[PDB]
């Protein structure tokens, strides 16, 4: 199965096993099972990370402007900033879209997409 | 439509249910807080009047 | 006479309390910034495990692997705390930062001064020397989206060439709890180091253009978390 | 929904009921104050004369 | 103005009722251990909470202490006194009302339930039916208590 | 009736004469000066001593409030006016003009370093060209309201006039940031 | 308080309490800087510093020393005004402002000089 | 060393030592308790704990109150009892194994009974 770290600036946010993972970079969509080429992406500013969680279970992620990287051994996405679907501030994220600012309003789309929307 | 709105409204039910406990506990709690200063003022007032009738005497 | 004696001894016997409690609290917050260092750290070597994988596929020039023609004005970043009490920390710094300007105007370049903490701003605010941008208020705690501020600036000034030829920054390593250093180095621009012997998204040159002002970012955080366990 | 307006009906009535008890009790207190400083007052009265 | 931190006897326990001893013997070592703790005050965020809750107990012990002339307490009053502080029945109160909440629990006291005071006095020791009805109209009587800010104690 | 305490920690530090303003009083006060002496000197003891005790306080701080610093700056002012060296008497309407330049704010502006100058160089200016100004407060004890005016204005005519005195490490210590390439040197 | 009543008495120990705080910090102040004190400590000091000068007062008899003619303050207003200051409600005046002043229209005249 | 043997001054400098770090120590175990230690002083507080109980006796004024007799340990073995036990060879054992205990053999026969 996969081994997948989600790594923050500040924090080693997330690791364990999965089975697939989808993510939206900026050559385009792509998605990974076990197997994978060995690659290094660049993920679109309002970017999320869906996690096929082994064991039947999910994780949806928002992150602000992360590089993936893939090897057989292991999957490290490197984040500047993530937040869980399972934690998102969803009140704000609708006004955050809307603002002049465009890193603040991807960000703000970004955690809409965590949203399921 | 009809589908759809059946969707819109079990979203507004569970969010207006949700507040409406909220609110109920809320509710509750200014009455019975604002009752609490009600009898503390009422016991200190016949606190005072007792003082000023040992005050007086 | 005894009364300025007995005085002199109760505001002795007062600050003996006050020290010895600030020693206990800077005891504590040592091992709160060094489990943020070792937290920050699995960041800084995947980027660059990332940038030297994507060096190896790249031209190798973009403008931060590039020397100047002829430089003549350097950018320097010094770093200090934002309280006192630190006893040595700011001189050590500031020592090191007037030894770097005079090998700096020895090679024949000029210094241009940026401060992070209001003890450095305090003292290129006596001696008369200008300071080009300066940021306070988190040396006891920095964070990421103050690093972002302090290697967008930098790197937009470099990247103007107002404008400077090079990058160097200030700051103390933390090695021990028993022993620390100022040191200068140089951030930009930056040594390409070939030693003994892969899918991008949409091209190598495009990434690596947009990574290097990340791992500026990256290398400017993990200076100030090694400044903030040092001035604790 | 049904089931929290009806809660939100009870709460009314329990803070009804609660408040009653509480401004109640405060009266029985009230008078147990005002009987213990009357006597002090006449025991006041009695040590001074 | 008792100095408790270098007043002392000689004759100490020998002089205590045994509900007393019960109560008052780790009075002392909180008081000490508060008055080392002191200077931390400025700090208490960062303090490892084993000791935040000695800084908290010691600021309400001090308190506790306190007391106005011409009113001298019956010994029957100031071991249920001590007891708030020592029991730990009274970290809940802001420090600013705690002379208020024990004058106003002992006038409620000796009204509803004078039975306490008078086992006190009768047997010299704080049975645990005393102590157990005691707690039970500790709990009572702060439902019926505000703060100086407003705030409630429960 | 009164005291005029000489300090050696005050006569060192160029105080001089060295008289510590916070002991140091006359109990008779204002009723044994003349009545310019007392208009303008009226409160200067009290100014003083609260800037000693302001700049005691201020020592060790690293920012102040704005009139705090304008106590500050004025005390200083201040003590640098009051500074005489032996043998160098003044004469009582030189000495109502010389306090007044600090009790009306006049030396403000003036850097602290050249008030000693700005005082001797506007007494000795104010004794050439405009005497009337002393003949005036020697002969009636007091500041006309019209010679105020007119030592004002003298004051801003000379201010114009004035001219304050404005004034290694190792390249191979120094470190390289670096990126590694696993290929082989071309 | 059974003499003065007990509004004298809170505000005479309350002023009495801060003073007492301050005259201890007096000597951390003068070391290591009023910027280094916990935020009530340092409110404090502030408060302190002001009631000091507000004891102060132009007396009849300093009409020679001060050349400003003297003030009487009732015991209300001086009541008042010094529960005022313990609660922090002239923390916004300059610190000069209360010095020999005499009473609360007096302070207030003389904040609005400065 | 010259009025009593090498071996007891020796014993006595590292008892001497042991609990003078535990000393200096104890404000960092109240402030901010055994977790923010490292593992080496850990270690010496583990034997430091164990020597103050260790000093503790069973001694004959207690017979009153305790019913036991009192313990007389000769010289020879307190100075062996203390070289080994700051070596650490009794750390395994818990803090209620040294209170009240006298000798060595007596330290043996109250850890197999706890």
């Amino acid at each position: 199965d996969l081994n997948v770290e989600i790594v923050a600036v500040e924090r080693e946010l997330w690791s364990g096993p999965a089975t697939f993972v989808f993510t939206r970079t900026t050559a385009g969509e792509i998605g990974i099972l076990p197997r994978h080429i060995p690659l290094v992406a660049q993920l679109v500013d309002d970017a999320m990370v869906r996690v096929e969680r082994e064991g039947e279970d999910d994780l949806r992620i928002a992150v602000d402007g992360g590089f993936l990287s893939v090897t057989e051994e292991t999957v490290r996405i490197l984040v500047e900033n993530a937040q869980f679907e399972s934690e998102i501030d969803a009140d704000a994220a609708k006004e955050d879209a809307a603002s002049d600012d465009e890193r603040t309003a991807a960000w703000g789309r970004a955690r809409l997409r965590a949203l399921g929307q | 439509a009809e589908r759809e709105a059946m969707l819109a409204k079990t979203a507004a039910d569970n969010r207006k249910s949700a507040e409406q406990v909220a609110a109920a506990q809320a509710d509750y709690e200014k009455e019975m807080a604002e009752a609490r200063a009600q009898a503390s003022a009422l016991r200190d007032e016949a606190r005072a009047a007792g003082r000023s009738v040992v005050d007086e005497k | 006479t005894l009364r300025e004696l007995r005085g002199r001894i109760r505001s002795a016997g007062s600050i003996k309390k006050i020290t010895k409690a600030q020693e206990l609290i800077a005891t504590s917050r040592i091992a709160k910034a060094q489990a943020r260092v070792e937290a920050a750290r699995p960041y800084a070597a995947e980027i660059t495990n990332m940038l030297t994988e994507l060096a190896g596929a790249s031209a190798l020039d973009h403008p931060l692997l590039v020397e100047r023609k002829q430089p003549k004005r350097a950018g320097v970043l010094v770093v200090s705390s934002d309280r006192g009490l630190c006893g040595a920390y700011n001189a050590n710094v500031l020592r090191r930062a007037e030894e770097l300007f005079s090998l700096l105007r020895d090679e024949g370049k000029d210094p241009v001064l940026y401060v992070v903490g209001r003890k450095a701003l305090g003292y290129f605010s006596f001696r008369q020397r200008t300071v080009v941008e300066s940021w306070t208020g988190f040396s006891e705690r920095p964070t990421y989206e103050n690093a972002r501020e302090i290697a967008d600036t930098l790197v937009n000034a470099f990247m103007a060439g107002l404008g400077v030829d090079e990058l160097h920054i200030v700051f103390t390593e933390f090695r021990s709890m028993l022993s620390q250093t100022a040191v200068a180095r140089r951030a930009a621009p930056m040594e390409v180091e070939y030693v003994g012997e892969y899918s991008f998204e949409p091209d190598p040159e495009t990434l690596f253009d947009a990574l290097l002002p990340r791992y500026i970012a990256t290398r400017v955080y993990a200076a100030l978390l090694e400044a903030a366990a040092s001035e604790s | 929904l049904a089931d929290a307006d009806a809660m939100h009906a009870k709460a009314l009535a329990d803070a009804k009921a609660e408040s009653e008890k509480v401004t109640e009790e405060a009266k029985q207190d009230s008078e147990r104050i005002a009987a213990q400083l009357s006597e002090q007052a006449g025991s006041e009265a009695e040590r001074i004369k | 103005a008792i100095n408790v931190g270098v007043s002392v006897s000689r004759v100490g326990g020998a002089a205590q009722i045994k509900a007393m001893k019960e109560v008052a013997g780790s009075l002392r070592l909180d008081l000490s251990q508060y008055r080392e703790l002191e200077a931390f005050a400025a700090f208490a965020s960062d303090l490892d909470a084993a000791s935040k809750a000695q800084l908290d107990r010691g600021a309400r012990l001090v308190e506790l202490l306190k007391q106005p002339q011409y009113s001298p307490l019956a010994v029957e009053e100031q071991v249920v006194a001590i007891f708030l502080g020592t029991q730990g029945h009274l970290d809940s109160v802001p420090v600013e009302d705690v002379q208020r909440f024990e004058s106003e629990l002992l006038e409620h006291v000796k009204a509803s339930h004078s039975d306490i005071f008078d086992g006190i006095r009768e047997t010299k020791k704080l049975s645990e039916e005393a102590e157990e009805k005691l707690v039970s109209v500790i709990n009572e009587f702060k439902k019926g208590f505000q703060a100086s800010d407003g705030s409630s104690v429960v | 009736d009164g005291q005029c305490f000489l300090e050696s920690d005050l006569f060192n530090q160029g105080v001089r004469p060295a008289i510590n303003v916070g002991v140091s009083v006359s109990r008779v006060g204002g009723a044994a000066q003349i009545k310019a002496m007392k208009e303008v000197a009226g409160s200067l003891r009290l100014d003083l001593s609260q800037y000693r005790e302001l700049e005691a306080f201020a020592a060790f701080a690293s920012d102040l409030d704005a009139a705090s610093k304008a106590q500050l700056d004025r005390g200083a002012r201040l003590v640098e006016l009051l500074k005489q060296p032996q043998y160098s008497p003044l004469a009582v309407e030189e000495q109502v003009v010389a306090i007044f330049l600090g009790t009306q704010g006049h030396l403000d502006s003036v850097p602290v370093e050249d008030v000693q100058r700005f005082e001797s160089e506007l007494l000795e200016h104010v004794k050439a060209s405009h005497s009337d100004i002393f003949d005036g407060i020697r002969e009636t004890k007091k500041l006309s309201e019209e010679a105020e005016e007119k030592l004002v204005s003298v004051i801003n005519e000379f201010k114009k006039g004035f001219q304050a005195s404005d004034g290694a490490l190792d390249p191979e210590d120094l470190e390289k940031e670096s990126v590694k390439v696993r290929k082989p040197a071309p | 308080p059974a003499i003065v009543g007990d509004e004298h008495y809170r505000v005479a120990q309350e002023v009495i309490r801060i003073l007492q705080r301050y005259k201890d910090l007096q000597d951390i102040i003068a070391i290591l800087g009023i910027d280094e004190l916990s935020e009530e400590d340092k409110q404090l000091v502030n408060r302190a510093r002001r009631i000091e000068r507000f004891l102060s007062q132009n007396m009849m008899a300093a009409e020679q020393f001060t050349g400003q003619p003297g003030s009487t303050v009732p015991l209300k207003e001086t009541i008042e005004a010094f529960d005022k200051l313990t609660k922090g409600e002239f923390d916004h005046l300059p610190e000069q402002a209360f010095f020999l002043i005499g009473g609360l229209d007096d302070l207030a005249k003389k904040a609005e000089s400065l």
